[PDB]
């Protein structure tokens, strides 16, 4: 993926009204609760004992706007996301040690966030658009891992 | 295996699908086939483009028999058995299709469910048509 | 997927020892054994009710030549099978309706074949230049389908 | 699930590995984190050079427990129970690496076992290595 011209300009219209910092908070923590062993990652997060515990967990909430953020400047960039986010691929391989099959679990955990702040805005076809874009976001953060 | 919580959060929003069921099931499967264009390879001899008449006579099907199983979450071997026969011996769906097909219903639930839709309940509706998803794939050899 | 010239030279090397009737029969027939749902895809093939019914079936060994046949093929074309096998993923995809994750499976089986038939000389490194080999020609037979 | 055929294929090729148990289990680890360097993810904390000891010791571990799921191979989840109360609340290796170890364990298995590698035994094998993994990923949440 090739994402069409209009799904770009659906992406980027959406994508618009979203709170980064907010949603990015969201999805890591839903990612945490949902695939609890994802928090092998954080053990230095503090209390992950509950739904809540994790959802409203500071350290979380402060991860989850980086991560977002990072993901967002990306999508300016859907073109070359390969290159956009090879550094941090090598840095997520030989620094912080995760596999890359947590980057689709996350994927997948924020389009669930999307689909639940805008309703029926998230159309069939602006979930297609947005699963090209996660595909190829956890795609690029993978491909420098050796 | 289900908790006790789980079973709770399922009946809960599923109950809250409730006449909604067979159209969510549709909504799912449509955007299953544009998000995951493989997934088409099973439809040949359907129309899958919106408004499909086929799609959503299929999405009550898959609705209801995930209400049966909501119905019987604790014996689902057991109440999906002819269903898993089916899956085993004719429909042959490769298994990671599943996992398509679950995200995009639990994608479909959190537009509709803004209140219902919590963390501690996705989560569960996730464990859920994971388990589901093993029943019905669990005689393919 | 991207080969060293060292991995090039190694996958070059063992194909040149490679029986593909026998091979492309095995991997084929051990498909259809291992994982025998995929046997949907070939009713027309006749006899498939036991393991031994499939490996002798002359239908599966013709076809099994014939894809493995394509597979040689791809092989001269390393740094471009995305390009090479375009046709045959078109062809797959619309024609066949074939889901490409069985392309993965196919080459999970051809890999053991490999190994059962080379013994020790299939070496972790030879090994993982096929793995690079066989993901490839996966991805470029999934590449098209729409 | 395991038929009693597949019981039988299983036990007579574990047999016929024996006291190479240990030393399949390193080759196939050598095996995947060549094959799949995403696996090496898990692994950070050990000396990953050629011919480690550290591999090796491993190797060991996870062929030791092989072989006691095949001596309980009719009540694998209480023979595994702690091992899989382990990989849940420590390890917590993601689902689809399994799959990975499973692939590389029987190319190991293929290499060394030339007569007895049928294409049954190959099925066997491949559902029982599944089977472990479904056990070892069962109380994950
Ligand atoms: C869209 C996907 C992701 C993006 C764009 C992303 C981006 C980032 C960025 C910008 C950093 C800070 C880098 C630095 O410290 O120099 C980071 C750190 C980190 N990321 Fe990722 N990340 C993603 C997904 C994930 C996932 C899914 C996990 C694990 C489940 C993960 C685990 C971590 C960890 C453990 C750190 C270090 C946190 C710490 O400082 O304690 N990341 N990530
Ligand atoms: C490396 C992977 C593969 C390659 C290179 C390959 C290649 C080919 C080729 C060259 C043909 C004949 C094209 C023609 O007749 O014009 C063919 C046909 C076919 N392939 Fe594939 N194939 C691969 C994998 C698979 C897999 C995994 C499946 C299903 C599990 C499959 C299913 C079929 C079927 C059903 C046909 C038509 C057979 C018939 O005529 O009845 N292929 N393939
Ligand atoms: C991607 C493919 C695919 C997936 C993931 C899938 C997953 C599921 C799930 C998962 C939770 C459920 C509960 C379910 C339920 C059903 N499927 Ni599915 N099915 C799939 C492809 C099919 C196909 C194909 C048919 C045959 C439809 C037809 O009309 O020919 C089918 C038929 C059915 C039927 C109708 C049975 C009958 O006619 O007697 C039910 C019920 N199913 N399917
Ligand atoms: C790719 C990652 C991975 C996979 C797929 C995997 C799959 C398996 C399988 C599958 C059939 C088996 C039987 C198995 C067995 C074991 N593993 Ni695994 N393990 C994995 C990564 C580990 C790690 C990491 C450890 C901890 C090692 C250490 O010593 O720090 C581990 C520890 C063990 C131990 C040691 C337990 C103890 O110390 O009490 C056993 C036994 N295992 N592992």
């Amino acid at each position: 993926v090739h994402l069409t011209p209009e799904e770009k300009s659906a992406v980027t219209a959406l994508w618009g009204k979203v709170n980064v910092d907010e949603v990015g908070g969201e999805a890591l923590g839903r990612l945490l609760v949902v695939y609890p062993w994802t928090q092998r990652f954080f053990e230095s997060f503090g209390d992950l004992s509950t739904p809540d515990a994790v959802m409203g967990n500071p350290k979380v909430k402060a991860h989850g706007k980086k991560v977002l953020g990072a993901f967002s400047d990306g999508l300016a960039h859907l073109d070359n996301l390969k290159g956009t986010f090879a550094t941090l691929s090598e840095l997520h391989c030989d620094k912080l040690h995760v596999d890359p099959e947590n980057f689709r679990l996350l994927g997948n955990v924020l389009v669930c966030v999307l689909a639940h702040h805008f309703g029926k805005e998230f159309t069939p076809p602006v979930q297609a658009a947005y699963q090209k874009v996660v595909a190829g976001v956890a795609n690029a953060l993978a491909h420098k891992y050796h | 295996v289900l908790s006790p919580a789980d079973k709770t959060n399922v009946k809960a929003a599923w109950g809250k699908v409730g006449a909604h069921a067979g159209e969510y099931g549709a909504e799912a499967l449509e955007r299953m086939f544009l998000s995951f264009p493989t997934t088409k390879t099973y439809f040949p001899h359907f129309d899958l483009s919106h408004g499909s008449a086929q799609v959503k006579g299929h999405g009550k099907k898959v609705a209801d028999a995930l209400t049966n199983a909501v119905a019987h979450v604790d014996d689902m071997p057991n109440a999906l058995s002819a269903l898993s026969d089916l899956h085993a011996h004719k429909l042959r769906v490769d298994p990671v299709n599943f996992k398509l097909l679950s995200h995009c219903l639990l994608v479909t639930l959190a537009a509709h469910l803004p209140a219902e839709f919590t963390p501690a309940v996705h989560a569960s509706l996730d464990k859920f048509l994971a388990s589901v998803s093993t029943v019905l794939t669990s005689k393919y050899r």
